[PDB]
């Protein structure tokens, strides 16, 4: 949960499943961005944010 | 081998101290430990189980972590705590039982199932807790050699062995003289007999000897000693040395005279003690040996008289015996005895699983057939197996 | 009952760990928990007593915090401590007393004394502490309905049985055959006997048998098993079955021919053993099935030959035994045993201030007639005074 | 002393909470206390050892506080502290050594070592730590004047005597009654035999009557009564009361009739139990009376009837006997037992260093002699070296 | 299993309370129960049958809600909510059926199907809603370990038994002495008969007695006791005991005299009765204990004086015997009765589906066979089976 994240604070599994390639869902509520590139598909564009 | 004591600890205080409405001052430092179990246990996948009839189990974790928010606990979180510690609980059972049911004949002291392998690395050293029972303790020092011991109340040293051993016979079997002996669990019971009661022999003083070697050396041991072997006591009859005919033996009972017994260490005395019953001790010694001799009383009675003629036909046969018994003591090798339920653990897993005889134990884990060839392969075997014994005792009785 | 722990857990604590020169650091927890023991407990009021010669005490709590800003604590501080835990303990002294004093036969698992009924509001809760204890543990593993296990040295799962069964007699009582037995304790002393000496048995064999029922299914038990019956080897007089007459037994004793000891479940065979002595194991069991036979030695030599004639009179009673002992086990319910004095504090407490016969328990806690009739109703009340009478065992030995 | 056990349970928790890899949480309160022991250790000087062939052995501390810096402990920060703790663990080892050899016969419970007395200044008592074992907390309630207890499992509460009481005699000894009995450890064998078998008492019935005095009070006994004594039902000679001439014994049987058994305190029948065998109880007693008589049986078959005439030779000797044992009791003074090994201890130190002997307690320390005359300075002595041997215990097995 | 019950109540409510012209508030708070197991239902997918000939079957939920804006229910509103019912309805039906027909040795009170052992996830707690029947009530008072207790009219607690015995006979079969009894279902007729109608006797008076032992404890029972056996009333022939001869039995009927009936509960005597026919109760009881007994009439006409002479033909058997009905009890188990048909539920869904024979149950769900050993494993079965057959019995009759 994005939220419970929020308000706890205190991270420290975001931080290691991050750093170290894990599977993760995020639930949210977030804003996104259309992308409409197959060179911007072919650079890896997702995984960088 | 010692982070799977130190899944099993935390485990133990956390269904012990996270309990409802307590401070949370009490459980601020578990808490801190049971949490960074869970960032290293995460994204990793175990199996056990597939030898005999132990099933084959697959294991993933993937938990998220606690609070550590509340002035009071709550019954919001301990249920929503109780439902990860039940599934560490289940995986821990299925590790020991994985471990206790393997055996290896080069090197027995490492691990041997494939879960405990994987969890040697240095990945998962930092769940590491305080190592504090008697054998995580001893299984540390012993690693280092450094000196350790194990206590124990009335130890399995000796195994089972029921015979006698005659010194003077005849086919007809009826002028006898030897010994009688019961070796079985913590307790010696000789008894020695002779027919004639001394009518022959030089000054009547017939001499008796009976010497125990021991298989590992105990240390300051609370002893025991009693004057009468109440086992050899009554009539009885007794098949030949094989087994062709039988013969009787109908006792009648003197004291022991000048008994001395003797713990020795390397064939050097330590301890010796001479006509005092009672409790005794015996600081160091790997060997105990019983002296004890027939005297014929030299005054007796006309009811005693009729008893021991000069002919041949003996009705009553004299006879003199000890007792010894050890109460306690202090071994440096993993052993049994009559308080702890560690031996029982192991074969009663091996025997519900119908697990087949390997390379090292006896079948059927026979105390009396493994203390009698205890070999210093079987000695690493079995220490490994009882210390996997002893986690698993922690969280499933 | 949770929170009784709860208040004894942290006056033991109390006395140990607030000594005079230690550093704060170490008393840095212990003295939140202590100090909300307090805010916890001020204002009310309790009554304890009533029953028996148990006199009626009032109790009130107004007390003061402790002090949080020392270094190293001085004498001012223990001393001020101390008058504190003195008016606590004798309140837990009291309120102990007066839950192992008081029974029901509805629901025994319920407290009983009006203190620890009151004791159980949401209130006092938060006075809740660490149940590491192992009696405190598994009343809360069996509250849940989860497995849970109580470990005994020498469990006192027999009642006292000491008897007889005539297979074949007559009014003259000289040819005789059947068993004895002493069932006391944790130990099986069996013995078969048959005058005749099986000369006119089909090939001279003659078959014992000996069933003992548990009360409870015990688990992973570590069994002795020694091949003679001391008790039954000497000559006595017995009398009869309604006690009209007396009946002479005279001993001679073989050794047991063919035994088979087995360990049932269900009427299940868990285990079975086959002529092995010594130390056995048991994983799982409720009834104990001994058998061993009689064989007729084919080959006497002339001294043996004499004692087994063909006629009728027949001066030396032939005589085949066992002798069975269980060492550790582990049970569900609770019991008695050798090393812990449970059972010991609850009757003391009854004998001492003269307490009437309730309805449930046996008159003057008779441990011989409670295990006989062992009853669901009666199990219930024996784990909540055994629990009680450990929480008491902390402060007050 | 207080500080001697602060010096060793300090050192315990050091080997097993400082290992590699754990989190720095763990251990942040113990290196707390570690750094506080050191600055108080350095600059002084001790010396231990001088009486008998123990060495003499000069002590200096001067070593640097621990780091209090890292997130998870390494390799570097154990081996470190390793070369730290066993300097210190060598030191307690050779204090420990110094004060179970000594003793004094004004003030016992003072220390007497040249070491301990130092260390009981007030500038050491800053290092003082939880006081929590079962010798340390006896220790200091005892100190203050209030009431103490110690549990035990087979006290040995009674010395090694065995003989008889002859209560009709004569030179020929061919009609005898009295008593025999054994009390050795924690256990009773008494019988009571009659060659007449009642054949001219009154209501031929004869009486019989055993009482055992304790040393110490017990409290909260659990005690097993049987109702045969095995060891006195076999045939055997004895001597007589002055070693003059020999004496005959051929027992027959009988059950013991009308048994009552007293538990006595300054005089005052505290228990009693009438026909009531198997496991009973004794509250508080200092004092067993055992009662219980022989009957002759009133009818008989003719194979029983020809043992018992009326006229003068009787070679078949009625015999009635019992058998207590107590399981576990509560006592107030320290004994020996069957469980912990502190005896065998403090004999093994001081036969190893060959050590002359003192005023107070026997040659060879003798348990039997040692509890024969217990006298309250000999209870001072036995209390402050048992105490001493129980923290030895704790670093070195 | 919570939630089992759970579908069950608001699917029974569902096709009661919405129906065709109601009002909206009637059905105001039912609706948002009945959409909410609808969104908790989406997406998963579920697995019954496979043992025996039930068929595997494969169950996914997509469903919309239900509409909550009209007034008064119309036949559109009905009519597309029965098509979401009847699909929820068969899916009940079939994980009902999966779980009477598996049992379990070890473990019986936990789930046994695929199917609700999903179910019984923390995401399907839910759809929990009241529980208010007589068997989830109790399922949830004994998970918390609380008394229960369930209602029965005439609970079938004996197992069947018809026969004799004999406590005098010879080969002939002409002069005899004993009882006959029938215990069947819930009702005891005892008969006890003299061929000689106590000639003989001492004041012409012959005891009988018949002791029967219950399996579990029954509480409050209504009983009617009545003075005649009819069932042993005529002349028949009855076979020997070990079906070798027949002998014939002519009676005459004489009434009890004497009558005790009394109600024990572990040896002691809780109720009894003498000489009270009629309706009687019993509070606490598991041990019916019969006692009547026989007189010769001292005064008689000569028409009954011929009936019964001196000497030894006896064409009329004297008889009297007692009659033993129970109305109706409260026990803490499961049984079987003459009002609901909980039992013959579970057998018809093993026979019909030609189910193999288990580890647990006898074969064929024999009545007799299941309380005669009716052990603490097949109790927890039985609860667990009757529950789920009493959730079935809510939707499909
Ligand atoms: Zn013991």
């Amino acid at each position: 949960n994005l939220e419970e994240l929020m308000r706890s604070g205190d991270y420290a599994q975001i931080t290691n499943m991050l750093l170290n390639n894990q599977p993760v869902a995020l639930v949210g509520a977030l804003p996104f961005i259309t992308d409409s590139s197959v060179i911007s598909l072919i650079a890896k564009l997702d995984a960088t944010v | 081998m010692d982070v799977l004591y130190s899944l099993s600890k935390t485990l133990k205080d956390a269904r012990d101290k996270i309990v409802e409405g307590t401070l949370y001052s009490n459980v601020s430092d578990l808490i801190q430990q049971f949490n960074q179990m869970i960032i290293t246990m995460n994204g990793n996948e175990f199996q056990t189980g597939g030898i005999g009839n132990l099933p084959i189990r697959n294991w993933n974790f993937n938990f998220g972590l606690l609070g550590t928010t509340l002035l009071n606990l709550d019954a919001n979180y301990v249920e929503t705590a109780r439902n990860t510690i039940d599934y560490f609980v289940d995986f821990v059972d299925n590790v020991c039982m994985d471990e206790m049911v393997r055996e290896s004949q080069r090197n027995g002291i490492a691990p041997q199932s494939d879960s405990l392998r994987k969890l040697s690395a240095i990945k998962f050293k930092r769940i590491n807790f305080d190592n504090s029972s008697e054998y995580i303790e001893n299984w540390n020092l012993q690693n280092r050699r450094q000196r350790t011991g194990f206590t124990f109340h009335k130890p399995n040293i000796f195994p089972y062995s029921a015979s006698f051993t005659l010194n003077r016979s005849q086919p007809a079997h009826d002028n006898l003289m030897g010994t009688m002996w019961l070796n079985a669990g913590s307790e010696i019971q000789v008894a020695g007999f002779d027919y004639s009661c001394a009518i022959n022999a030089p000054a009547n003083i017939q001499q008796f000897e009976h010497i125990v070697p021991l298989r590992r050396v105990l240390t300051t041991a609370t002893i025991t000693l009693l004057p009468d072997a109440e086992r050899f006591s009554f009539p009885r009859v007794i098949n030949s040395a094989d087994g062709a005919t039988t013969w009787f033996f109908n006792p009648v009972i003197l004291r022991p005279n000048n008994v001395e017994v003797e713990f020795l260490l390397n064939g050097q005395i330590i301890n010796t003690y001479q006509a005092r019953f009672g409790t005794i001790v015996a600081r160091n010694f790997d060997t105990i040996r019983l002296s004890f001799q027939l005297m014929r009383p030299p005054n007796m009675t006309p009811a005693v008289a009729v008893l021991f003629p000069n002919a041949q036909p003996f009705e009553h046969h004299a006879t003199v015996g000890l007792t010894l018994r050890i109460e306690s003591a202090v071994c440096e090798s993993v052993l049994a005895d009559a308080s702890e339920t560690l031996l029982a653990n192991v074969t009663s897993v091996r025997q519900e699983y119908a697990i087949p005889v390997g390379p090292v134990f006896p079948p059927g884990m026979n105390w009396t057939d493994l203390i009698t060839n205890y070999s210093p392969s079987r000695e690493d075997n079995l220490q490994r197996v009882f210390t996997v014994a002893s986690i698993r005792s922690m969280l499933i009785k």
